[PDB]
Formats: structure tokens, C-alpha cells, sequence
């Protein structure tokens, strides 16, 4: 049982800092890079007394990675998998995929396989990214299609922070999110996607935190991703393992786009208060405000929703909590998977960082589900493309890489059968 | 004083590469007024098949605007596709050839021809020029120091280029040696689609100029011959290294362009022709005194599917497009 | 990682490009001699984006200084940090211009620019991986308008691949300070337009009005305006040169403001703009500075913006603040706003902050701004040039030089052109 991890762009390095942070506390691992079996599946153990993460940095421009080298946690990771490069994406999904990407991909493409062929219990991988910016979008897309040719079989769990509605840090990201989902759609087993304005909204009406920033937003997103993993970790009741989520989730080949909602999200004077128990958090997480993305699931139906608690929960109360759940008439189910509810248990709770945001809390559940609610985003996404596509704005960079306006359309175009399949399945 | 972009297709047999892959012939024609492409039709003028052989395509599309650009008008005559197409087949040809030789080999022996054919009295002063494109710098052929030349305005703003090479013809056989010294020198790579890939613009340009004895009235003629390069996929075409960096600049041009006629579908307010060079020397033909005649190439092979689908909605989106002769 | 390379021209480029080196040497603690006597540990990590290492820890700029006059280079080497700059880097000519065109592109410069382009050859081969070049200059005049003119053409003969960014102060009607000002300004938007991807329209007649109004300085001298575009050239480098939660290289901006290759004539801001006597009767957080940058009389440019549409807009922030705020701000102020934002973009702003701040301020931001109301500056000085052009006035001086009558004309096709693009957008 091991799995390994890659961090693209911006996005990826900035919450990997983050998320390995609460990673190497849960363990005992002291920050200076030392301290049986739990901490295997993702620190190594090195001679004697010394251990290294199953995971590397890439990251075109070096402000982020040198931040890791001459940050705190410099002596925890290996130097040498802080990969930087040289020359920018600047929001350009071309740049850093044909340019800049093909003379850094090669120094990427063996290091995996060694870290692989080391490894005997490689289980798959998961990539941390984004396809709001250049390069989590490029260079993201090319190191997956050149690892699935070699391996294939393996799962590929993708975790992107799309732009929301109205709110948005670029203005290119319509381009760079309709390109790279082209590629993504036939070679990614399941994608993750959280929204910007939305985690801004969890942590604004139940952690009245008014003036958050970006690190703040990274640790609850740390126990969304720990929470997925925490089973193959530690012991549990019922154990869940990684192929879990590509079969329980994934109805059709093409539609592997699920959601993700955590719960509870609670301050400190607020836990000793408020009562925490497995009734008011799963009412809490099929909450629609509650959602990490800006899209109302009652305009559509869940396909499959999997549930996985943590910490001391019987699994008495959570069956009848879902018993609950099934006899709301405010959701609806679609009828093509009546019986969508898959429960998971880990003994050990959510763990909590000093001095976090974040309280302690005795159980939490991290509910991933899949649903037409998203329909209307890609339909969203695809309609502010066209203004723009229209007037033939943004694309003298694109060309001016390399590429043409030939695959402009096949974007187009995957996106209008992508919609309608959509629409068709949900009947 | 205002006529219509004349928009023609052709296609061509399947290619060694094509065949051996087994790819469908998803060419299917109805007429010569439109073709069908997987249930949609595409409306053009004149449609030619795969067995339509060199001379007969030229009798078609390019005979005319022999006589429209001696007339006193001009005349522009420029292929568009992706790779694999057949434009240089089409437009240049095998020279040394009778059968095989292209549209500029055929439409200089017209003019000869035909000059022989008139009165004594009109003077012709006929001379040629050759250049091409290489990473945004127009480098010339028949001399190999300068490698770029700068645009001008003439008195009616018309541009056109200065200081290239301007060699002043009177016999026919030595236009037919000019244009073998312009292959000679021009850039060829080797690639996995084409092997004699044309990676730039072959601008041929040949300014026209009669006059008469008799009654004094001067006339001349702006005869532009421009191969357009194939928009190259690099999953398919394998681009890398010195390939995909010229690869990109062939890109500019038809995207440029592409933002151009579009502009001119609907009726834009400026058409910004200034985007790209090469769109700046085509100014006088897609809206000036010219008899433009577009000539898109489409190969009939499955492979390439979409990249016909995005020819052939540019051919219709051509015939939209007026002239202000 | 990432090298620029500084590059000046004219009497007012080689004043801003002093001053620019100037308020960023005390960010990063660097002494007038050259030696490092900060106090953070992030100065030296990214020091070498601009100066180059030396012996007994000194530190070198890579500036190139070019004037075609020699008193010029005088004043800049006798300033407060004028002995910090190599020897060498001072090229000069010795008989000026004189406010002429013809002689800093054809006769004065072409003897120059073959003594320039070794040297500039020279630090780009000493730098890892250079990523741009950033200029300095000024429309009026013949010194920056032909000697800087002429030289991008020859960067981008020689560098056609890396990014070119160019500060260039344009004329105004109301403040005048050459008679022979519009056929240079229409002869120098001639190669801006081509050559460089990038560009900042900058205006001396709003540095003066931004002076009254936040400022209530008294006596102004060109010192205190250079402060002001010093400060904007800081802001569009800074997080290359320190550390933050999002980063914004000069490619990363261009892209986003850059929607047409033509189309890359931007228009700066800063801010926080307050006197020194209110200072204490003004707040420093996020939302206060939103307004302030999107405010018509913030800006350095004379243009009206009321008076048109942005295309694109982008706001790179300096110091530590929350990400909340920051986001909702520019939610609002283009939703309030949305008949002055074209509708066919669905976000006309680019978001960037930095942890490192300017000393002296703990929260500030620069303005990028490309706007269809740029065009009511480029029509004005057109008329001035068509006025002047169509008797032929003012044009014997340039043709002894060998300039063509020809070549203005091909210039004022360009400069219709030009404005007519952002109408086609508004
Ligand atoms: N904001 C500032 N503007 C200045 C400054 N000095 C000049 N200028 C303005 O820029 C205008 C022209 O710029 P320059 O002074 O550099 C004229 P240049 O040196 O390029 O040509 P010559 O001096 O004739 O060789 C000038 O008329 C002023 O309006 C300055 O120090 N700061
Ligand atoms: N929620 C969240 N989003 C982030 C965070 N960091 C970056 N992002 C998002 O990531 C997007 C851009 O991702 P990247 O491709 O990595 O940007 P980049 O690496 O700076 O790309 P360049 O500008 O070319 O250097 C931005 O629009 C942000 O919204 C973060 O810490 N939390
Ligand atoms: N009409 C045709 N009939 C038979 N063969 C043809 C025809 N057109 C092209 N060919 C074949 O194609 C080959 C030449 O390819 P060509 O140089 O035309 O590619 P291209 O379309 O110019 O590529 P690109 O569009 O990238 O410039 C020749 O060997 C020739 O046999």
C-alpha cells in the first residue's frame, strides 16, 4: 500500500506545502525529518531513523520551489525532487506544454519511473493542480497522457481549483480550462474540482473568519485529501481503498467529474457550544450552500455519493442518518442508481495543526459525489468562450507558440457533445 | 465594381502514407456547385475531384483572371489548407514537366502567348519577383545577403515591398529558370506527413506593366501567385526543435488571416489587416481592385477529418466577401 | 532565472531610469558604493534578476546608459547613486540632436548603435536565462524618440523570441515642452506599434494633476514626478524579485492585457497616493486602495476613462492581506461599472499579490490598464501632425538627413490605423 504525488503550478506547490505539513503531525514526524506501518504508504524509511515523502514538486517558474528550499521544511523533503525550471507559462497552455514543457517532461518522465521501481505497493497517483492559470493546465496535461501510454491501468485522482461564476484572478482562464480538458477527458479516471469564491464562503459564514488568505484555504483543503487516503493509513472498521472511488463513482467513462463537501467546519468558542454528532454534520454536508462549488444540486440529481467518516462513529447512526437523508424529498436521486450511498469508517479522528484555524473535533466525514449540477458550469464556461472566441480575442499567444486555430474548435466542439451528454443522461 | 470572392475546393488522391494506414474516402461530390462531407453540404463555384489532372484545373479557375489582370485590373490567385493538402502540387507542380507543372509555369506561358496573339504596337514591360517568409523575416532568393525587406506605402496607400529583387524579363524560358533558381534556394524539412514540406509563403509576384503607342494609355497589372503553408499538427506532424519554431510562424499567417475574412463576413468597422505582414501585402486583394480566386485544398482521408470541416467552413466564409473593384 | 536587462534613451529615460534604480536599491538594501547592508535574507534571493554579483559582495546593475549628448550622463554620474553603475555601460555620442527624428535613426544613431549592441550583447550573455528588456524613453524629443526607436528594431532582430517592454512618456496639448512633438510622437508609434509586445503610455500633463490632488505638494520638481514612475516600474517587477502567494512574471501580465499583437498600449497607476499631512486620517487596508486605482484622476495618463471601455485591466499588489477582500473588491467594482467594461470578456481583471511591500508602506498596488479611452491622446496629436504635415511645415530639417516625405505619410497611416482598433472595440 503506497501511492505517489505530484504538484504542478502555483496551486499545486502552494497547498502541498500545506497539505505535507498536516501529514508528517499525524505521523509523529518532527519537521527536521525524522521522528510501523501507517506512515509507509507515504514516507519511506531511509537506512535508520530517517524518512523521506513518496511525492515530488515540479514547477516551471523557481520563486515557489526556492521559497521550499530556504523555507522551514527544507531538511523534510529530498532536494532533488524540487524540480524548477527556467522560463514561465504565463497563463498559456501552449507554453508550457511544446516549448518550455518538452525540455523539462524528460527529467520528469524517468524520475516516476524509479521512484515506481523503488516502490512495490504503488497503488496510483493523484495530481494537485489547476486550470485557472499556464501551468497547471499544460504541463499538467502532458505528463499525464505520457505516463498513461506507459502505464495505463493505474487510477489518476485529479484535484484542480476551477474559476467560479463571476469571481476570477485571470482572464485568459476560459482558453486554458477549454484546452486542457480536451486531454483530460479520456485519459483522467476522476477529477476533484473545488471553486474559489465557494471555500471563501465556507469559511465566511461558519468560521466568521472575514479576512482569510490563500494559506488558510489550504489547510481544510489538507483535510479533504487526507480524509480520501485516511483509511489505507490507519485501521478502520470498513476499509476503502484508492480503486474505491474510480468504480463506486464513476457510472460512465466519459463522466468522471464528482464534487467534494467537508463537514464540520467550526471555530474554537464555536466547538464548545455547537454539539457535534453524526445527525446535524450529514444534514450539514448535503447542505448546498456548504459545497466547495458555486453550483445548485437541486437543479440536478446525484448519481453516487460516497461517504467516509473519521473518528469514533459507530456505523449505527450512520445508516440511519442516510435513512434520512433517502426520505428528503428536497434532493432527488436520479433513477438510473437508486441505491448511490457508500459509508466508510477510519478509527483514527481528524487530527488538528497548532495554532490552525481549524478546531478539534471528535469525528468529521469528507462526502465526494457526482451529479448534473455541474452541467451548467461547463455550459457557463463554454458560454463566456464564445464571446470571446467570437471576436477572436486572446488568440495571437496561442498561435504565436505554436499551435493554430484548428484545435480551437475540437475544444469547441468536445465541450458541445461533453454538454449534451450531460443533459441526456440525467432523463 | 463590386464582385465576390471566387471560392473553388479540390481534392486529391490518397497519398502513400494514407493508403497504407487505411484511411475512408469520405469525399463525396454532388455537381460542381457544392460537395457533401458526412451529410453537409458546403456550397462553392467549381469543385474538383481526385482524377481532375493539372491542366484541367487551370483551364477552370486560373484561365480567366489571365484576362482580367491584362485588361487593366489586377488579380491575386493564393491556395489555403492544412498539410498533406496538395497546394504546391496544385499551384507549383513539377517545372521541368509538361503534364505536372502548376499554375505559375501556366499562367506566364499564357501571358506570352497571348502577347504574341495582339498588335505589334503594345509594349510590354513585364518583371518578376520571389520571396519568402522565415521566422517573421522576408528573406529573399534570387540574392542571399539580405535576409529582410520593409513594407511601403505607395500614392493611394496600396502597399508594397521594398528593395527586393526586380528582374526586368522579355522571353518566357527566362521566368522558367528564375522560379527553378527560387526552389533551389527555398527551405525544404523532412517530416513524418510531408517530405518536401513547404514551410513558408512562396510569394511570386510579377507587376504587369503595358503600354500602347497609339493612344498613350498606360495600364499595369498586380499579379500575386502566394502558396500558403499547411497548418501542421505536432501530434501528427511531429514538430521539435528548428520544425515546430518555424511551424509556429506559418500559424501567424493563417490565423491572421482567418481573423481577417472573418472580420469581413459580418461586416467589421476596420478589418485590422495590420495583425501580421503577411496579411498587409494581401491587402489589395481581398479589398482592393483585384479579382481574387481563393483555391482551398482538402485531403479525403479520415485522419484529418476536422482539419477539412475547418477548410471548409473558411471557403464558405469566403464567398461572403466583395471586392471594391 | 529570469534576468532583465535595463536599457535607457533620452534625457527623461535616463532621469526615471536613475530614479528607478534608485527607490529599488533601498527595498533591497543596497548601498550607493554597491555592498549589501540589509536586513532580510530574501534581498540577496533574488537579487540577481536586475544587478550582477561582484567581489567584497558588491553588487553591479545591469544598466546600459545611452544619450547622444555627454552632459547628460554628467548629471547621472555625479547623483546619489550614480557611481554605482559600471564605467563602461556610459556610451554617449557628443553632438546632440537637437529634437530631430532623422538624426538619432539615420545619421547620428547609425554610428552608435554598432558601439551599443556589443555591450548589451555582453550582459545578455553574462545573465543565466534572460527573460526580457525593459526601456525607457520619451516621444518627444530626437535622442529617446530616434536612438531608442532605432535599437528596438534591432533588439527585435536579434531577440524576436523574448519579451520587450517599453515605458514610453507621450506628449499632451495643455503642456508643450517641444515645438517639433507630434511628428516625433508620430513617427516613433511607427515602430512601438510592430516591434515591442509591450507598452505604458505614460503622460506628463496627469503627473502634474496627480500632484494637486492627493499629493498637495507645493513645489513639485521633475524629481518628485520621477518618484511616481519609478514606483510604477517597481510594481511590475516584484514578484520575480521577492517572494508571493500568486506570481506575476512580465509574461504573465503581458498575455492577459495583450488580447491582439497590435493592441499592448497600457496605462499606468499607483497607489496609496496621500499627502503626508493626511496620513493619519486615512485607513491602509484593501478596499480604499480598490477605489483609488479604478479612480479617473489616479491615474498618470490624461486620458478620460469615463469616456470609453477598458479591454483588460490587471492590479499587482505588494504585502502581506487577505485574499477575500481583495477577490470581492474587483468583483464589484466591474459589476457597478459594467457599461464602462466591454461585455464581451467575462473578466476584465488579473489579480496579483506579493508578501514583500515597499518600505515605508505595508499595503500598496500598481495599475495596468489597456482601454479603448486611449485613443482620444492618439487622434490629438495626429491632428497636430496632420495639421502641421499638410503644408509641409517643419519637414526640410528631417530630408537633408535622406528621410523620405513618403515615410511621414506611411507614419500617419499608422496612426489612424491605431485608433481605429480600440473604436472597433468600444
Ligand atoms: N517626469 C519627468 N519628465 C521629464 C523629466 N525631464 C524631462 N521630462 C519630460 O520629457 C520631455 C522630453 O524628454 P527628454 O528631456 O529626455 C528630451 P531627450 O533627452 O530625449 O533629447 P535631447 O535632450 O534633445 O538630446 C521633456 O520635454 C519633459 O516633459 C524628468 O526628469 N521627469
Ligand atoms: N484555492 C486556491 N487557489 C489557488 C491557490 N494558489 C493558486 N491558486 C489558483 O491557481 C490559479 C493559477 O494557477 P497556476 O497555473 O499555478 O498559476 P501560476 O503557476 O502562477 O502560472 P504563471 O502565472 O504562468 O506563473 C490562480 O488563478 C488561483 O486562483 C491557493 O493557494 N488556493
Ligand atoms: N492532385 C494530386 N495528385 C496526385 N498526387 C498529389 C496531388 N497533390 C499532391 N500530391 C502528392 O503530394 C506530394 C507533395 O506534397 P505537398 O508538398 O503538396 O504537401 P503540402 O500540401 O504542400 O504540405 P503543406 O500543406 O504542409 O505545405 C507529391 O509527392 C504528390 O505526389
Amino acid at each position: 500500500r503506497e501511492c505517489i504525488s505530484v504538484h504542478v503550478g502555483q496551486a499545486g506547490v502552494q497547498m502541498g506545502n500545506a497539505c505535507w505539513e498536516l501529514y508528517c503531525l499525524e505521523h509523529g514526524i518532527q519537521p527536521d525529518g525524522q521522528m510501523d506501518d501507517s506512515f509507509t504508504t507515504f514516507f519511506c524509511e531511509t537506512g535508520a531513523g530517517k524518512h523521506v515523502p513518496r511525492a515530488v514538486f515540479v514547477d516551471l517558474e523557481p520563486t515557489v520551489i526556492d521559497e521550499i528550499r530556504n523555507g522551514p521544511y527544507r531538511q523534510l523533503f529530498h532536494p532533488e525532487q524540487l524540480i524548477t525550471g527556467k522560463e514561465d507559462a504565463a497563463n498559456n497552455y501552449a507554453r508550457g506544454h511544446y516549448t518550455i514543457g518538452k525540455e523539462i517532461i524528460d527529467p520528469v518522465l524517468d524520475r516516476i519511473r524509479k521512484l515506481s521501481d523503488q516502490c512495490t505497493g504503488l497503488q496510483g497517483f493523484l495530481v494537485f493542480h489547476s486550470f485557472g492559470g499556464g501551468t497547471g493546465s499544460g504541463f499538467t496535461s502532458l505528463l499525464m497522457e505520457r505516463l498513461s501510454v506507459d502505464y495505463g491501468k493505474k487510477s489518476k485522482l485529479e484535484f484542480s481549483i476551477y474559476p467560479a461564476p463571476q469571481v476570477s484572478t485571470a482572464v485568459v482562464e476560459p482558453y486554458n480550462s477549454i484546452l486542457t480538458t480536451h486531454t483530460t477527458l479520456e485519459h483522467s479516471d476522476c477529477a476533484f474540482m473545488v471553486d474559489n469564491e465557494a471555500i471563501y464562503d465556507i469559511c465566511r459564514r461558519n468560521l466568521d473568519i472575514e479576512r482569510p488568505t490563500y494559506t488558510n484555504l489550504n489547510r481544510l483543503i489538507s483535510q479533504i485529501v487526507s480524509s480520501i487516503t485516511a483509511s489505507l493509513r490507519f485501521d478502520g472498521a470498513l476499509n476503502v481503498d484508492l480503486t474505491e472511488f474510480q468504480t463506486n463513482l464513476v457510472p460512465y467513462p466519459r463522466i468522471h467529474f464528482p464534487l467534494a463537501t467537508y463537514a464540520p467546519v467550526i471555530s474554537a468558542e464555536k466547538a464548545y457550544h455547537e454539539q457535534l454528532s453524526v445527525a446535524e454534520i450529514t444534514n450539514a454536508c448535503f447542505e448546498p450552500a456548504n459545497q466547495m462549488v458555486k453550483c445548485d444540486p437541486r437543479h440536478g440529481k446525484y448519481m453516487a455519493c460516497c461517504l467516509l467518516y473519521r473518528g469514533d462513529v459507530v456505523p449505527k447512526d450512520v445508516n440511519a442518518a442516510i435513512a434520512a437523508i433517502k426520505t428528503k424529498r428536497s434532493i432527488q436521486f436520479v433513477d438510473w442508481c437508486p441505491t448511490g450511498f457508500k459509508v466508510g469508517i477510519n478509527y483514527q479522528p481528524p487530527t488538528v495543526v497548532p495554532g490552525g484555524d481549524l478546531a478539534k473535533v471528535q469525528r468529521a466525514v469528507c462526502m465526494l459525489s457526482n451529479t448534473t449540477a455541474i452541467a451548467e458550469a461547463w455550459a457557463r464556461l463554454d458560454h463566456k468562450f464564445d464571446l470571446m472566441y467570437a471576436k477572436r480575442a486572446f488568440v495571437h499567444w496561442y498561435v504565436g507558440e505554436g499551435m493554430e486555430e484548428g484545435e480551437f474548435s475540437e475544444a469547441r466542439e468536445d465541450m458541445a457533445a461533453l454538454e449534451k451528454d450531460y443533459e441526456e443522461v440525467g432523463i | 465594381a463590386e464582385c465576390n470572392i471566387k471560392v473553388m475546393c479540390r481534392f486529391r488522391p490518397l497519398n502513400e502514407s494514407e493508403v497504407n494506414r487505411g484511411d475512408k474516402y469520405i469525399a463525396k461530390f454532388q455537381g460542381e456547385d457544392t460537395v457533401v462531407i458526412a451529410s453537409k453540404p458546403y456550397a462553392f463555384d467549381r469543385v474538383f475531384q481526385s482524377s481532375t489532372s493539372q491542366e484541367q484545373v487551370y483551364n477552370d479557375c486560373a484561365k480567366k483572371i489571365v484576362k482580367d489582370v491584362l485588361e487593366g485590373y489586377n488579380g491575386t490567385i493564393f491556395a489555403y489548407g492544412q498539410t498533406s493538402s496538395g497546394k504546391t502540387h496544385t499551384m507549383e507542380g513539377k517545372l521541368h514537366d509538361p503534364e505536372g507543372m502548376g499554375i505559375i509555369p501556366r499562367i506566364v506561358q499564357d501571358i506570352f502567348n497571348y502577347i504574341y496573339s495582339m498588335d505589334e504596337n503594345l509594349e510590354f514591360h513585364i518583371k518578376v519577383s520571389y520571396f519568402e517568409i522565415y521566422l517573421d523575416k522576408i528573406r529573399d532568393l534570387l540574392d542571399v545577403s539580405k535576409t529582410n525587406l520593409s513594407v511601403h506605402e505607395d500614392k493611394n496607400r496600396v502597399p508594397y515591398v521594398k528593395g527586393c529583387t526586380e528582374r526586368f524579363v522579355c522571353s518566357p524560358d527566362e521566368v522558367m529558370d528564375t522560379i527553378d533558381e527560387g526552389k533551389s534556394n527555398r527551405h525544404v524539412a523532412v517530416t513524418n506527413m510531408n517530405e518536401h514540406s513547404s514551410r513558408s509563403h512562396s510569394i511570386f509576384l510579377i507587376n504587369v506593366k503595358q503600354e500602347n503607342t497609339q493612344t498613350e494609355q498606360k495600364l499595369s497589372g498586380k499579379l500575386y501567385l502566394v502558396d500558403l503553408a499547411g497548418s501542421a499538427k505536432v501530434s501528427k506532424t511531429g514538430a521539435e526543435g528548428a520544425v515546430l519554431d518555424e511551424a509556429k510562424n506559418i500559424n501567424k499567417s493563417l490565423s491572421a488571416l482567418g481573423n481577417v475574412i472573418s472580420a469581413l463576413a459580418e461586416g467589421s468597422t476596420y478589418v485590422p489587416y495590420r495583425d501580421s505582414k503577411m496579411t498587409r501585402i494581401l491587402q489589395d486583394s481581398l479589398g482592393g481592385n483585384c479579382r481574387t480566386t481563393i483555391v482551398i485544398c482538402c485531403s479525403p482521408s479520415s485522419y484529418n477529418e476536422s482539419e477539412t470541416k475547418s477548410t471548409l467552413l473558411f471557403g464558405q466564409r469566403a464567398k461572403t466577401i466583395k471586392n471594391t473593384v | 532565472m529570469r534576468e532583465i536587462v535595463h536599457i535607457q534613451a533620452g534625457q527623461c529615460g535616463n532621469q526615471i531610469g536613475a530614479k528607478f534604480w534608485e527607490v529599488i536599491s533601498d527595498e533591497h538594501g543596497i548601498d550607493p558604493t554597491g555592498s549589501y547592508h540589509g536586513d532580510s535574507d530574501l534581498q540577496l534571493e533574488r537579487i540577481n534578476v536586475y544587478y550582477n554579483e561582484a567581489a567584497g559582495n558588491k553588487y553591479v546593475p545591469r544598466a546600459i546608459l545611452v544619450d547622444l549628448e555627454p552632459g547628460t550622463m554628467d548629471s547621472v554620474r555625479s547623483g546619489p547613486f550614480g557611481q554605482i553603475f559600471r564605467p563602461d555601460n556610459f556610451v554617449f555620442g557628443q553632438s546632440g540632436a537637437g529634437n530631430n527624428w532623422a538624426k538619432g535613426h539615420y545619421t547620428e544613431g547609425a554610428e552608435l548603435v554598432d558601439s551599443v549592441l556589443d555591450v548589451v550583447r555582453k550582459e545578455s550573455e553574462s545573465c543565466d536565462c534572460l527573460q526580457g528588456f525593459q526601456l525607457t524613453h520619451s516621444l518627444g524629443g530626437g535622442t529617446g524618440s530616434g536612438m531608442g526607436t532605432l535599437l528596438i528594431s534591432k533588439i527585435r532582430e536579434e531577440y524576436p523570441d523574448r519579451i520587450m517592454n517599453t515605458f514610453s512618456v507621450m506628449p499632451s496639448p495643455k503642456v508643450s515642452d517641444t515645438v517639433v512633438e507630434p511628428y516625433n510622437a508620430t513617427l516613433s508609434v511607427h515602430q512601438l506599434v510592430e516591434n515591442t509586445d509591450e507598452t505604458y503610455s505614460i503622460d506628463n500633463e496627469a503627473l502634474y494633476d496627480i500632484c494637486f490632488r492627493t499629493l498637495k505638494l507645493t513645489t513639485p520638481t521633475y524629481g518628485d514626478l520621477n518618484h511616481l514612475v519609478s514606483a510604477t516600474m517597481s510594481g511590475v517587477t516584484t514578484c520575480l524579485r521577492f517572494p508571493g502567494q500568486l506570481n506575476a512574471d512580465l509574461r504573465k501580465l503581458a498575455v492577459n492585457m495583450v488580447p491582439f499583437p497590435r493592441l499592448h498600449f497600457f496605462m499606468p497607476g499607483f497607489a496609496p497616493l496621500t499627502s503626508r499631512g493626511s496620513q493619519q486620517y486615512r485607513a491602509l487596508t484593501v478596499p480604499e486602495l480598490t477605489q483609488q486605482m479604478f479612480d479617473s484622476k489616479n491615474m498618470m495618463a490624461a486620458c478620460d476613462p469615463r469616456h470609453g471601455r477598458y479591454l483588460t485591466v490587471a492590479a499587482i499588489f505588494r504585502g502581506r492581506m487577505s485574499m477575500k477582500e481583495v477577490d470581492e473588491q474587483m468583483l464589484n467594482v466591474q459589476n457597478k461599472n459594467s457599461s464602462y467594461f466591454v461585455e464581451w470578456i467575462p473578466n476584465n481583471v488579473k489579480t496579483a499579490v506579493c508578501d514583500i511591500p515597499p518600505r515605508g508602506l505595508k499595503m500598496s498596488a500598481t495599475f495596468i490598464g489597456n482601454s479603448t479611452a486611449i485613443q482620444e491622446l492618439f487622434k490629438r496629436i495626429s491632428e497636430q501632425f496632420t495639421a502641421m504635415f499638410r503644408r509641409k511645415a517643419f519637414l526640410h530639417w528631417y530630408t537633408g538627413e535622406g528621410m523620405d516625405e513618403m515615410e511621414f505619410t506611411e507614419a500617419e497611416s499608422n496612426m489612424n490605423d491605431l485608433v481605429s482598433e480600440y473604436q472597433q472595440y468600444q
